[PDB]
This record gives structure tokens, C-alpha cells and sequence, in this order.
């Protein structure tokens, strides 16, 4: 059972013939020697006519149309980044200026410091 | 007010978002497999990303 | 499960499964239109779903 | 030998030049599909002919007189050799003319506004209440110091 | 309910949520056949005249290709969101019993594995376009609170 089960019984519903749902023997996909120049795989199952009918998510490659055919993609896909789900991380000492400012708190200490050198002078300068 | 907007949503943002994420830093790593089409993606590639 | 990993980004290539069939084959061009009828009725992505 | 290929006028696959009066031949357009069929000349090695649909429709079938239009048209009635177009690959479409594996995969997506970060200064202070509540308070203000001294 | 939304007028885009059995797509065709104004426009530049201006109050659905186009167009006022609805894809076409079919089809494929059809996807919206390379920016993520108070 699973996704392509459905797939072959759709394509047996819509083409009117029976199947047989059979599993590769050594688990491998297809790929071609350089010193044997023998595919394996699904792959040498349909060229060496071991196989009838491959419904199973291969990779359509070049060089595997040198051999064999392929239909139109059902599915697209591509190449993602997987990564971790962002959780709650420890701030710590960073949560003292965390909100609201990153460098307006040395803004505010500037003010504080031209209000205070204001303050003084008016205050100490009525003589 | 802000300090209660901190505390009050807290939703939590991923630091990589697009793939010149993984060239714009250094610190979080990452891998591809050993053997397949993918790191010969990589390996035949002519974009200097 | 543990649902604890997340997909960021777009695609980075073009890549795609389709059936394959032997070459000199009757029945990939039924196949094909199969294929056609299955991705423009949605039940492609009503499974994928 | 020959070989007719067909486009439509659409950006940006097919775009004409600046000095497209002052091109000829296969030059005088510039995009992604006329150097689509550039590579494919490339690694197939024959003379093509970069030609211009004259109704602008990509293709249909009218059912009551039965017949094709557009580059589709052209692909049946021989008008045309190889079309290199944005053309989507439907069921009515295979069984007339052939079809190559999908190069660019596509889907329906969504255009919003692209909001920006439009917050004004000054203003954006005495939003929260008011601009009207805070000169009663001023008021009460100096009345409540009236009243004081 | 706020934000309405719209496709082309005539083309399979109407034919897709036409024809659609999935029930959210199904209302979303439901809500734009019983729209009061009508959301179906002519031609793309209307489309593109009811989106610039509604202020974030009308959206529109059209290819990706097209959507991220006009996203590296000026005045960069657009963006594409979200994945894709369906499996949609261009072909080079040549009519039945050609001979030159399979060899076309085979350079596609020797241009697809060797990446220079990324090479020109990337020359042909990326550089060309006048926007300037984005999808993200200078932490435009707002964190904690806009300045324009403080100042
Ligand atoms: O034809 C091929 N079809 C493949 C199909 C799949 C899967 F997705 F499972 F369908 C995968 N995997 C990707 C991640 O999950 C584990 C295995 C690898 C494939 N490879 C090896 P490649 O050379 O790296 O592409 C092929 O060759
Ligand atoms: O075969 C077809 N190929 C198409 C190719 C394109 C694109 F390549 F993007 F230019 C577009 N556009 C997308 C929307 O804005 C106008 C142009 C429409 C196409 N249509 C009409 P549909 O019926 O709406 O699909 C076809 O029929």
C-alpha cells in the first residue's frame, strides 16, 4: 500500500489490464557500469526484459533515455533544505536590552548626560 | 507596552530562509549525502553561488 | 513524528518523476495519456494530499 | 536543408531589440527562448528560421468547424517545422503534435501589494489615544492650576 | 473575507478551479463566479491596474513564471507567496511522426542535466530585471519596535 499502489490501479483503471506488483531483487535503483556497461536495478529489469512496467519514483536521466523511455513527470520536486524546527533558545544577559531598542539605550545615556550638563549650567551659573 | 509584546506572542523566527543564507554564514553548517546525483549537482555546477 | 523539522526555501533545480517504459514500447503512448489525464483531473495532487 | 521555427511576441521569451530596424535575419529578437533554440542549433547543428504567428493565439480547437489554431495550426497544417513557445502541454494537445520533457516547471501562485514598512514618525507618537483628548487634558491641566494657586 | 481575489477572465486558470473537485478551491471558484463587482479582468495589465490599486485589498493568481517576472519588474511593488497549486510545465512542440522530436528532446535534457537552463533562468529574470536581489533584506524582519517613536 502507499502512494504509487494507487498510482498503478489508476493506471489500470484508465488502460484496462491486469498487473503484478513485484519488488526489485538486489533494492537498487539504476546506474551503468564503466568496465561491464550493464544496467542494474529496475533499470536492468526493463532492458534485459526482466520487467514490463516500472511505476516507482526513478530519476529521469540522460543517460537512462539511451535505453529505455519515460512518460511526462507527475510529480515535480527539487532540491530543499531540511533544518530543525526554530524552539525557544536560552537569551540570558541579552534580555537586559532585548526589547524595543539594540542602540538607542547609548542614545538615551547621551541625553541623559546633555540634560544633566544643561541642568547644571542653569542651575549653577546665577551669580 | 513593549516588554508585554515579547512576552504576550512569542513567535519564534528561523534564521535561514532562502539558500544565499547558507553562503551569507559560516557558524551553521551544512551536508549533502557522500554518494549520489545531488553532490554531482554541486560538483558540475557553473554558478558561483 | 516528532514533528521537530521544518522545509525552508524553494526548489534549487528542475527535477521530476514520471513512468518509465522500454524503448520500442506499445503502450507508453497510453501510458502517457494516462498520465496527462491523471495530472489535469487533480487526483495527482488529491493523493499527494 | 530548412527548418521553420515559430514563437509569439511575449516577454520576456520573445522581445525585440533597440535596433531592431537596424537588424535582419534571426538577430533581430532577444529573450530566453531565442537563445533556447540558439543552444538547441548548437548542439544539433542545423539552419533554422525564427518566425512570427500572425493571429497571436497560442491554441484552440473550435469544435464546430474542428480545427486547430495558432502554432498548434501551424504544427498540423505543416505551416511550421519545430515551435519553441511557452505552450502549455494539455491531453487535447498530445494526441495532435509531439511534446519534449518539461525544461521549467510552473504552477498558479499569488500577487498581493508587497507591503512595505510605511510607519510615519512624529505622528505615529500620538496615536494610541488621541489628537483631541489630549488638549482637554492640557485644559484641565491649567484649570486644575488655577484652581491650585 | 476582507481581501478579495481574482483570475483572467478566459483561459484553463478559470478551467482549473472550474473544474476542480477539491471543496477549497471549489468555494474559491463559489466566491469568484458570485462576486459582486466581478474580480475577472481582461487582459494582465488590468490585472496589474486592479492590484496597484486596491492597497493590499484585491489580490490576483497568474503563473509563477509570470508572477516572479513582474516581481523583478519595476517599481518592485510585487511579490510571489506561497507554493505552487499544480504541476504545470513548458515543452519544446513538434508535430507527430517527426524524427527530429527525440534528438530535440534529448538536447533538453543534455541542457537540463548540464544547468544552463538555470544559467539562463538566472540571466533572464535575475539580472536583466530591475529590482534588486531580494527575497529577503538588511533583517527587514521587524524584532522589536520601529524607531520612528524613540526619534
Ligand atoms: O533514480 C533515482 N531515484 C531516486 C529516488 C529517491 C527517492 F526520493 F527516494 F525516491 C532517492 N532518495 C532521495 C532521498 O530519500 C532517499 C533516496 C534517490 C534516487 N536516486 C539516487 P540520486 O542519484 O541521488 O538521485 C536515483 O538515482
Ligand atoms: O498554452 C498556453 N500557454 C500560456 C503561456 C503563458 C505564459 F507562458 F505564461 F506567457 C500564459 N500567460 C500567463 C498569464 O498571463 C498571460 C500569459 C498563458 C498561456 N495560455 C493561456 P491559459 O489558458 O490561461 O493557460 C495557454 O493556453
Amino acid at each position: 500500500e502507499g502512494y504509487c499502489v494507487d498510482l498503478a490501479a489508476e493506471i489500470a483503471k484508465h488502460c484496462g489490464f491486469k498487473y503484478k506488483l513485484t519488488i526489485v531483487g538486489d533494492g537498487k535503483y539504476g546506474a551503468r557500469d564503466a568496465d561491464t556497461k550493464i544496467w542494474n536495478g529496475m533499470v536492468g529489469e526493463l532492458v534485459y526484459g526482466k520487467a514490463d512496467i516500472a511505476i516507482a519514483p526513478l530519476t529521469i536521466t540522460l543517460v537512462r533515455e539511451e535505453v529505455i523511455d519515460f512518460s511526462k513527470p507527475f510529480m515535480s520536486l527539487g532540491i530543499s533544505i531540511m533544518i530543525k524546527k526554530p524552539q525557544k533558545s536560552k537569551p540570558g544577559v541579552f534580555s537586559f536590552l532585548d526589547p524595543l531598542a539594540y542602540e538607542i539605550w547609548m542614545c538615551i545615556v547621551f541625553a541623559y548626560i546633555g540634560v544633566s550638563v544643561v541642568l547644571f549650567l542653569v542651575s549653577r551659573f546665577s551669580p | 507596552a513593549n516588554l508585554a509584546a515579547f512576552l504576550t506572542v512569542e513567535r519564534m523566527v528561523s534564521p535561514i530562509e532562502s539558500a544565499e543564507d547558507l553562503s551569507k554564514q559560516t557558524e551553521i553548517a551544512y551536508g549533502t549525502l557522500d554518494s549520489g546525483s545531488t553532490k554531482e549537482f554541486f560538483r558540475r555546477s557553473k554558478i558561483a553561488v | 513524528k516528532p514533528c521537530d523539522t521544518m522545509k525552508v526555501g524553494g526548489n534549487l533545480d528542475s527535477k521530476g518523476y514520471g513512468i518509465a517504459t522500454p524503448k520500442g514500447s506499445s503502450l507508453g503512448a497510453a501510458v502517457n495519456l494516462a498520465v496527462l489525464k491523471l495530472a489535469e483531473q487533480g487526483a495527482l495532487d488529491k493523493l499527494k494530499n | 536543408r530548412t527548418y521553420i521555427v515559430t514563437t509569439i511576441l511575449e516577454d520576456p521569451y520573445v522581445m525585440l531589440k533597440k535596433n531592431a530596424n537596424q537588424f535582419e535575419g534571426n538577430d533581430r529578437y532577444e529573450g530566453y527562448c531565442v537563445e533556447l533554440a540558439a543552444e538547441i542549433a548548437k548542439h544539433v547543428g542545423y539552419s533554422y528560421r525564427l518566425e512570427i504567428v500572425s493571429d497571436g493565439k497560442y491554441g484552440a480547437r473550435d469544435p464546430d468547424t474542428k480545427a486547430w489554431n495558432g502554432m498548434v495550426g501551424e504544427l498540423v497544417y505543416g505551416r511550421a517545422d519545430v515551435a519553441v513557445a511557452p505552450l502549455t502541454i494539455t491531453l487535447v494537445r498530445e494526441e495532435v503534435i509531439d511534446f519534449s520533457k518539461p525544461f521549467m516547471s510552473l504552477g498558479i501562485s499569488i500577487m498581493i501589494k508587497k507591503p512595505q514598512k510605511s510607519k510615519p514618525g512624529v505622528f505615529s507618537f500620538l496615536d494610541p489615544l488621541a489628537y483631541e483628548i489630549w488638549m482637554c487634558i492640557v485644559f484641565a491641566y491649567i484649570g486644575v492650576s488655577v484652581v491650585l494657586f | 473575507t476582507e481581501i478579495a481575489y481574482g483570475t483572467l477572465e478566459a483561459g484553463s486558470t478559470k478551467e482549473f478551479f472550474r473544474r476542480s473537485k477539491i471543496a477549497v478551491f471549489e468555494k474559491m471558484w463559489t466566491y469568484m463566479k458570485s462576486a459582486e463587482p466581478s474580480v475577472f479582468v481582461r487582459t494582465t495589465e488590468e490585472g496589474m491596474i486592479r492590484v496597484r490599486k486596491s492597497k493590499g485589498k484585491y489580490a490576483y493568481l497568474l503563473e509563477s513564471t509570470m508572477n516572479e517576472y513582474i516581481e523583478q519588474r519595476k517599481p518592485c511593488d510585487t511579490m510571489k507567496v506561497g507554493g505552487n497549486l499544480d504541476s504545470k510545465g513548458y515543452g519544446i512542440a513538434t508535430p507527430k511522426g517527426s524524427a527530429l522530436g527525440a534528438p530535440v528532446n534529448l538536447a533538453v535534457l543534455k541542457l537540463a542535466e548540464q544547468g544552463a537552463l538555470d544559467k539562463l533562468k538566472a540571466k533572464w529574470w535575475y539580472d536583466k530585471g530591475e529590482c534588486g536581489s531580494k527575497d529577503s533584506g538588511s533583517k527587514d524582519k521587524t524584532s522589536a519596535l520601529s524607531l520612528s517613536n524613540v526619534a
